[PDB]
């Protein structure tokens, strides 16, 4: 147990787990704010 | 107006983009049944297409002769959402997060085997420490007034 | 026994009981360095105290205006308003003021007791305080700057800063007044809401 | 607080994993995939079980209860699946605000208590009237346990302990017994009790 979160936070795990994040969150951004050249809100 | 660029809501070529855009998808769409996926997809990316070239236009960019959004990045105010305020936001992003990797750096440093925290992921240590990049502005300031930030004769 | 912010978490050892309005609050290590930790409270003392003025200077004119004892302007149209000079002039005047009197304090804070006399007229100087409570003429009814008065001043201007940011963000989404906000939610306000608000 | 050698386990024959002794209420020896295996874990996965099983036994009481009476000529409680659709007093979202505020007060002083026992037993404005509870989960005062019945002696304790957590255990089947019955069958859980005790060879699983 202790063992598999040490694993799990190894580099190459971190690291898709961390870019599986950071891709679903800007897919949903541009999913609810497409396109956008600028920032709109001034 | 600026560079001798028009506003693209008062762009020709912008509209006839619009419509060609469009009647391009509805081309498309004319194959499938009204009520079938493919049509309500295709209506979709009309849709968005229409939402697309409407804020273009609301925004206030300028356009080129050939009907396409070009971007002032001259720091002229009316034009401060298409680089500098981005910018602004990017360069807050970027850098928290260098801010918050030189602080889980430094705070392995003396462990035992440093190494060993950089290809294993301290996760708590890293959690500790990503909101500091919250007020990395204020912190790094400060460490360039205090001497903290650059090493001493390098 | 100095009070927590978080219950159950302790208190960084930075801070050590010491200070007015001492919580144990400083989760990102900002004031982990002391000569940080005493520009941080300047800089809180300050902030805070402006915001103390501010949003009183911001909801007061307004609820006396609603009621109808008198007529001003909103916080935020105030700006617009005619006055007897130039608002660049006014300007002027304002950024010269701050200029000199925020770096007679400014000197104050690097080297303590430096600026405490008049540089006009060598006698009435400053009784020796602490740096951010100048006695003397700062202090005509000489009240006692003890603790709890400290830490009323704190408390005040923290909730104010919170409150002045509350004003702006209000503001900002509802396009009226403080007040105006106050009387909205208290008439219907389970359905008068940020939530309704957006 | 009392180790259990002999006790029943859930594979009778097995031998129980070494970080079960039989001292835990409801102790039969289930970890197969050792995920209590490290002390620490198995103190949160415990806290995390209880809550667990008291969630999941008001939700058992608030599905089969109100289904079962309004089932009858009682009372009109819609069907818990959509209860969340219907319109109350205000809009369910600020509802849902009100509940993560409050709630979040209650989960954040019993995070405290986990993370540092005993730290968050007084009043944070009349401190007279604390909490006597000493376990960490089991917070006791005149709030959480006003008859008394939490403190007492060991082994009672470990009856009702146990009690606790095997009631919890089957309220956790229970609800989400209900759940994927209404997703699979068309109907409330009391009429997939009727209908089963009509012709239980045959309105099963396998009528659908
Ligand atoms: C110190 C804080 C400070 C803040 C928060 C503001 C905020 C504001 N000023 Mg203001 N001012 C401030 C200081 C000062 N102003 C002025 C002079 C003016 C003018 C002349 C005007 C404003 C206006 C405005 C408003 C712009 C509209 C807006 O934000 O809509 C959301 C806004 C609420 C404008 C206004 O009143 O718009 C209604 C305006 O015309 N301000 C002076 C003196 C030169 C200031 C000195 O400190
Ligand atoms: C343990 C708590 C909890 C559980 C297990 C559920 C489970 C459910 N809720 Mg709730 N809800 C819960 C809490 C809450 N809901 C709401 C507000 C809503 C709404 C607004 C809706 C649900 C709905 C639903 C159902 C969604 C259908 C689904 O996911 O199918 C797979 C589902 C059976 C939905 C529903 O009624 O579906 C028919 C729905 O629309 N809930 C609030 C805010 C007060 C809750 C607070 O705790
Ligand atoms: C190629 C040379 C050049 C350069 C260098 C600039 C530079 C600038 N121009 Mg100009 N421009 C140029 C050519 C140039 N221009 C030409 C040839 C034209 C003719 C077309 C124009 C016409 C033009 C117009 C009409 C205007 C400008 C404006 C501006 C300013 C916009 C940015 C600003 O307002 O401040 C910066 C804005 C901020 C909000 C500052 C905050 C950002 C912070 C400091 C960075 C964040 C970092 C981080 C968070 C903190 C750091 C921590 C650290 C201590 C570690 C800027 C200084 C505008 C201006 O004057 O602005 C008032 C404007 O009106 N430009
Ligand atoms: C300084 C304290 C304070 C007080 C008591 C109020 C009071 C009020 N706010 Mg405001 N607000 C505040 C701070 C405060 N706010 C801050 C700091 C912000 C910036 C995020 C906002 C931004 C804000 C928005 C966007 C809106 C309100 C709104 C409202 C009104 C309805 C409440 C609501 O809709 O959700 C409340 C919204 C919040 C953001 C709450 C944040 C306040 C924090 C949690 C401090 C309060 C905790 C404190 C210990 C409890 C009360 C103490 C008080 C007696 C001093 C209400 C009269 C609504 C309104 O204007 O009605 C039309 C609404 O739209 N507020
Ligand atoms: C340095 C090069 C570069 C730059 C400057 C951009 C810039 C941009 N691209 Mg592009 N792109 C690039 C390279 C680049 N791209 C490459 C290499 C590819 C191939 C993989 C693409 C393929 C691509 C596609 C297919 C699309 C874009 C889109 C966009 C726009 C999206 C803006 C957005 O996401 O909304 C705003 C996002 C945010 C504000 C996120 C930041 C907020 C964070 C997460 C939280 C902040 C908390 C405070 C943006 C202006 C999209 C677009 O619509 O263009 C107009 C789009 O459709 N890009
Ligand atoms: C500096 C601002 C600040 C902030 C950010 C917090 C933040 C918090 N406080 Mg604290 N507090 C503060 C100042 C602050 N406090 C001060 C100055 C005092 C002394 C008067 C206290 C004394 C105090 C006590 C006694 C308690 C808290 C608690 C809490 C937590 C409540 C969580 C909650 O409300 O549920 C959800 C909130 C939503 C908005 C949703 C929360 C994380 C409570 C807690 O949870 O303890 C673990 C607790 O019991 N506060
Ligand atoms: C630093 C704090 C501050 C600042 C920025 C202002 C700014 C202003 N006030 Mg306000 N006000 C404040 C605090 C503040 N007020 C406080 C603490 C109160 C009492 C709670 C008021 C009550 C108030 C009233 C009743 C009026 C103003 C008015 C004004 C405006 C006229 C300019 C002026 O005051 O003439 C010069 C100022 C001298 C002190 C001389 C101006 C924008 C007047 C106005 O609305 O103008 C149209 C107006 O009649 N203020
Ligand atoms: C059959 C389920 C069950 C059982 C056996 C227990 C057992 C126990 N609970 Mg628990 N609890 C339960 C359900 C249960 N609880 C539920 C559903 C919740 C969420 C509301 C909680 C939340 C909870 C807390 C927060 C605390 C306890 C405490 C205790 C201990 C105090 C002694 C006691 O009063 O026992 C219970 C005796 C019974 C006869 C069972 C109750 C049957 C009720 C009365 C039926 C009501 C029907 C319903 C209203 C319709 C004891 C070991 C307290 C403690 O440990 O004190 C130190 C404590 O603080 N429980
Ligand atoms: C100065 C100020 C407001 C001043 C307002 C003024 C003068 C108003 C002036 C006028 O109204 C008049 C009177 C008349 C009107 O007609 C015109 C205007 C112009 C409107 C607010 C400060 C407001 C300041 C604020 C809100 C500061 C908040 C800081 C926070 C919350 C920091 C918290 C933490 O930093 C700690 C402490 C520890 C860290 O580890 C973690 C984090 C969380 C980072
Ligand atoms: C089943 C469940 C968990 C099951 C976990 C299992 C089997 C794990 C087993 C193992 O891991 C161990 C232990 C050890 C490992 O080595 C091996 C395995 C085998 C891996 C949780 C249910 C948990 C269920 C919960 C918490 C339910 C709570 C219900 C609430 C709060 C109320 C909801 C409602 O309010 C609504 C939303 C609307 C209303 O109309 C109706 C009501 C019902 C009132």
């Amino acid at each position: 147990m202790r063992d598999l979160k040490t694993y799990l936070s190894v580099a190459p795990v971190a690291s898709t787990l961390w870019f599986a994040a950071l891709a679903g969150l800007l897919i949903e951004i541009n999913r609810f704010f497409p396109d956008a050249l600028t920032f709109p809100f001034f | 107006d600026i560079a001798g660029l028009t506003p693209c809501k008062d762009s020709k070529q912008f509209a006839k983009r619009e419509k060609q855009s469009i009647k391009k998808l509805e081309s498309s769409l004319k194959l499938y049944a009204p009520d079938s996926a493919p049509a309500l997809a295709i209506n979709a990316t009309i849709e968005k297409t229409k939402r697309r070239f409407d804020n273009y236009g609301k925004q206030g960019l300028l356009c080129g002769a050939d009907g396409l959004p070009h971007l002032i990045v001259s720091g002229d105010q009316r034009h401060w959402g298409e680089f500098i305020t981005p910018g602004i936001l990017f360069l807050y992003i970027a850098g928290w997060i260098g801010w918050v990797g030189r602080s889980y750096l430094i705070a392995i440093r003396d462990d035992k085997k440093p190494t060993q925290k950089e290809i294993i992921i301290d996760v708590p240590l890293a959690t500790r420490l990503v909101f500091r990049g919250f007020s990395w502005p204020i912190a790094a300031y400060r460490e360039l007034l205090n001497g903290e930030l650059v090493a001493k004769d390098v | 026994k100095k009070g927590e912010w978080l219950p159950g978490l302790a208190s960084p050892g930075y801070l050590t009981g010491s200070l007015p309005g001492d919580n144990g609050f400083d989760p990102l290590g900002l004031a982990e360095d002391p000569e940080n930790l005493k520009w941080f409270v300047q800089a809180e003392l300050v902030n805070g105290r402006w915001a103390m003025l501010g949003v009183a200077g911001m909801l007061l004119p307004e609820v006396f205006t609603s009621i109808g004892i008198i007529n001003v302007p909103k916080w935020y149209d105030a700006g617009k308003e005619e006055y007897f000079a130039s608002s660049s002039t006014l300007f002027v005047i304002e950024f010269i003021l701050f200029h000199y009197v925020e770096i007679r304090r400014w000197q104050d804070i690097k080297n303590p007791g430096s600026v405490n006399q008049d540089p006009i007229f060598k006698q009435y100087s400053l009784p020796a305080g602490e740096v951010g409570y100048p006695g003397g003429i700062f202090n005509p009814l000489n009240f006692a700057p003890t603790l709890e008065a400290k830490e009323k001043e704190i408390a005040n201007g923290r909730l104010a800063m919170l409150a002045f940011l509350g004003f702006i963000i209000q503001h900002n989404v509802t396009g009226k007044g403080p007040f105006d906000n106050l009387l909205q939610h208290i008439s219907d306000p389970w359905h008068n809401t940020i939530v309704q608000t957006l | 607080t009392v180790a259990e050698p002999d006790r029943p386990l859930w594979f009778p024959g097995s031998t129980p994993p070494p970080w079960l002794d039989g001292s835990l209420p409801g102790d039969f020896g289930f970890d197969p995939l050792g995920l209590g295996s490290d002390p620490e874990s198995l103190r949160w996965n415990v806290q995390a079980e209880l809550v667990h099983s008291r969630w999941a036994m008001l939700g058992a009481a608030g599905i089969f209860i109100p289904e079962f009476l309004t089932k009858l000529g009682i009372l009109n409680t819609p069907s818990w699946y959509t209860a969340g659709e219907q319109e109350y007093f205000t809009d369910t979202t600020t509802l849902f605000i009100v509940e993560l505020v409050f709630i979040g007060w209650a989960e954040g002083r019993r995070w405290a208590d986990i993370l540092n026992p005993g730290c968050v037993n007084t009043d944070p404005i009349f401190p007279n009237n604390k909490l006597t509870g000493t376990d960490v989960g089991y917070p006791g005062g005149l709030w959480f346990d006003p008859l008394g019945w939490g403190s007492a002696s060991p082994q009672k304790l470990k009856e009702l302990r146990t009690k606790e957590i095997k009631n919890g255990r089957l309220a956790m089947l229970a609800v989400m017994g209900a759940w994927f019955q209404h997703i699979y069958t068309g109907t409330g859980p009391i009429d997939n009790l009727f209908a089963h005790l009509a012709d239980p060879g045959h309105a099963t699983i396998f009528a659908a």
